[PDB]
């Protein structure tokens, strides 16, 4: 609750977004007589008149594939076709599966990973690059306890405010921290040598 | 609308301040600054 | 009653003088600091190497100033070599102990 | 120029189109265009270094390469002139370059299947705004009524 | 302390804004020790000829030093000329905006 | 930089020839401080000459 | 895996550079350019550089935090930063 008040205090968000940052599930149930968060996230309006149920067994995240459930995810998490696979990478970098399950917790994990970037004023490629510089290389959103998530959000807020004060962007920081992985030298290199 | 235009005028003025500080910093860090020609001037005046 | 009176007059005079002369209190502190020396800098060692090398500064007075003058006026970034020549004279005529 | 000096055709309009597209791509490369054309003059231009230069993802340029398929072997400048129309068209429609061979195969079909038509409809609606999809619902529901 | 329309009868809590901070950058004089003299050996030429042989190379190093100061000065002008155009471009963005 | 090391040894050869032809090894003329790393060695040949 | 500059000098004067150990020298120059980019992204001076030249760790984020804090302190020093870094290079930097 006090993390919810703090995450609403900074970033100036609605309280349900702060709850979704605070590792809470997506509610199917309509609260105070409006569209529920599941339905206002996915079925507002239903895509091609298809009410997105949680039918199961069939969602595939690899981009060169044809699946109608991928498109409500791309609309819901406001991301393109590469970025949705990039969210699935950020969710667990040790899990190298291509598919997901259609459960309500996988959508919660993807929504959490999306809000990590949308709250800090990042794109999801910037978040993918910004968790490689991090101590959170190997992370799991489904083993994510209350303490390391807390510390992760504090890390991302600190690095974002630091990059805004130092007037340098995320990509310049990537170039500051890239491992080399060399190749053949250039012609200017041959001039130098 | 005119107030959010004059706030952008203020941001324009702040980035001109940062550019002027970058020019001053460039004239101080550079090799052929006041100090180089000052030392060379005094040293050649002695030799001359 | 009297020395307080004179103290307030002193502080008002120095404050109005610093406002007219466009200089702050800290610059006046640097004008009036007793030295209390320590080890020299590397730029100091450059200066002493440059005066130590070159031509020997002449043992006759009024020639000592004009031979020591250009390196001192380089090291202080003064304008003219004759200004740096007269600066050695002004510190030589009077100076703290 | 020195990339084009070793055999760029010029002398009709459809070749100046290619030279202009190549110039557009190298202007998008920008400051890092020197190592791109140095790698292209050698045989070492890969999709990774060219995605590093354009500041685009590697999984986008390798999709636009599949269109007019030359896909892994980027050895000549003529394969780089293909990229700027594909990248502009995948910008103005917020879709990936893999997401557009379905556009050219369904939107040019005379008898499109209902499943491909819907799998393109939701595909184009996925990249919209929230204001735009509300406006699209306001346009779509009186028609179905 | 409101009125009947809910409007506050008090004057609002004023807050004078902070002055803009003056920018300040690090400035350091360059540091560098002199180079020691090379070792000696007696040549084959007598002094009226070895002196001329040394004078030739010292005049050549005068030419090198003048050329080097010209190149440093000209590089140092071109770097500022490029800095001004980068600043003009990123300032033109704000003017268009 | 590597030309200064050439000409300074020429100045030293001139000084040793002077010291041999007139037997004055106590005096010295080519003294140090010709190179100054603050100036990147600019105006060394002036002092040497 | 990046060469010592003495080892880079030993490599750069060879009979014939092989198919190997020439991309090693290229990786050395890439690391040089990355450290140039570290220098220019904080706009650090000559004196800040030569203070950091004798063993400043750079290569992870929590070290760039320290380099940015040091650069902030020396910018607060300002015109008198030269004697501060000169005293720090010696053993005579005091609180006074």
């Amino acid at each position: 609750f006090t993390e919810t008040l703090l995450y609403r205090k900074r970033y100036g968000i609605d309280t349900e977004t702060a709850l979704m940052l605070c590792n809470a599930g997506i509610s199917r149930i309509s609260y105070d007589g409006q569209l529920s968060h599941f339905d206002r996230l996915f079925n507002n309006p239903p895509l091609n008149g298809v009410t997105y149920t949680l039918g199961g067994d069939d969602i595939l995240m690899e981009p060169d594939a044809g699946d109608p459930r991928r498109e409500v995810l791309k609309r819901a998490f406001r991301v393109d076709n590469t970025g949705l696979w990039q969210l699935l990478v950020i969710t667990n970098r040790e899990n190298k599966s291509k598919t997901i399950e259609n459960k309500t917790e996988k959508l919660r994990g993807l929504l959490f990973v999306r809000l990590l970037a949308d709250v800090h004023n990042l794109t999801v490629a910037q978040l993918d690059a910004l968790l490689q510089i991090s101590p959170y290389n190997s992370m799991n959103v489904y083993a994510l306890d209350g303490k390391t998530r807390q510390k992760m959000l504090s890390f991302l807020s600190r690095i974002t405010q630091w990059l805004n004060t130092q007037n340098i962007t995320v990509e310049q920081l990537m170039l500051l921290l890239d491992k080399i992985s060399p190749a053949a030298p250039t012609k200017e290199m041959q001039v130098l040598l | 609308v005119r107030r959010t235009a004059t706030e952008m005028q203020r941001e324009h003025m702040e980035i001109q301040q940062a550019q002027t500080q970058a020019q001053l910093e460039f004239l101080q860090r550079k090799f052929s600054n006041k100090a180089l020609y000052s030392w060379l001037r005094g040293r050649l005046a002695s030799i001359y | 009653g009297k020395t307080r009176q004179k103290m307030l007059s002193f502080l008002s005079r120095i404050t109005q003088w610093l406002n007219t002369q466009n200089i702050t209190v800290e610059q006046l502190m640097l004008l009036l600091d007793k030295i209390s020396p320590a080890a020299p800098t590397k730029e100091m060692q450059v200066l002493l190497d440059l005066l130590r090398n070159g031509g020997i500064d002449k043992t006759n007075t009024k020639t000592l100033y004009t031979t020591m003058a250009p390196v001192i006026t380089a090291a202080m970034q003064l304008d003219i070599t004759e200004s740096g020549e007269a600066l050695l004279r002004w510190l030589d005529n009077n100076h703290p102990a | 120029l020195q990339t084009l000096s070793q055999g760029a055709p010029a002398g009709t309009i459809t070749e100046l189109y290619n030279i202009s597209d190549f110039h557009n791509l190298i202007n998008r490369c920008g400051e890092q265009a020197g190592t791109v054309l140095d790698a292209l003059q050698s045989g070492t231009l890969t999709v990774k270094i060219l995605a590093q230069a354009l500041n685009l993802s590697e999984e986008v340029i390798t999709q636009a390469l599949t269109l007019a398929g030359q896909k892994p072997e980027l050895t000549t400048w003529a394969q780089l002139a293909v990229l700027p129309p594909r990248l502009d068209l995948a910008d103005t429609l917020h879709i990936t370059p893999k997401d557009i061979t379905t556009l050219l195969t369904v939107s040019e079909n005379v008898r499109p299947f209902y499943t491909d038509l819907s799998a393109l409809a939701g595909l184009l609606q996925a990249g919209l705004n929230e204001q735009q999809t509300k406006q699209l619902q306001n346009q779509s529901e009186p028609r179905r009524n | 302390n409101l009125s009947i329309d809910g409007q506050p009868l008090s004057l609002p809590v004023f807050a004078a804004p902070a002055d803009p901070a003056a920018l300040l950058s690090a400035a350091a004089a360059a540091s560098g020790g002199s180079k020691p003299l090379p070792s000696a050996d007696i040549p084959a030429m007598r002094f009226p000829q070895a002196l001329d042989s040394a004078r030739s190379l010292t005049g050549q190093l005068m030419q090198f030093g003048s050329t080097l100061l010209g190149l440093i000065e000209r590089r140092d002008a071109e770097a500022m000329s490029e800095l001004l155009q980068n600043q003009a471009g990123e300032l033109m963005l704000s003017s268009l905006r | 930089y590597r030309f200064y090391d050439l000409t300074a040894a020429r100045c030293m050869m001139a000084e040793k020839a002077y010291a041999w032809q007139t037997n004055d090894t106590a005096t010295r003329y080519i003294k140090s401080g010709a190179w100054q790393s603050n100036n990147a060695g600019l105006m060394a040949g002036e002092s040497l000459l | 895996g990046i060469l010592t500059t003495s080892e880079a000098r030993k490599l750069i004067i060879k009979k014939g550079q092989t198919a190997g150990d020439k991309e090693k020298l290229a990786a050395w120059c890439q690391a040089l350019a990355q450290r140039v980019l570290v220098i220019r992204t904080f706009t650090l001076s000559n004196a800040e550089l030569q203070t950091l030249s004798q063993g400043a760790p750079a290569g992870t984020i929590t070290e760039l935090y320290n380099i940015s804090d040091f650069h902030n302190l020396i910018n607060r020093c300002g015109e008198q930063a030269g004697t501060v870094l000169d005293a720090l290079q010696s053993g005579t930097l005091t609180v006074k």
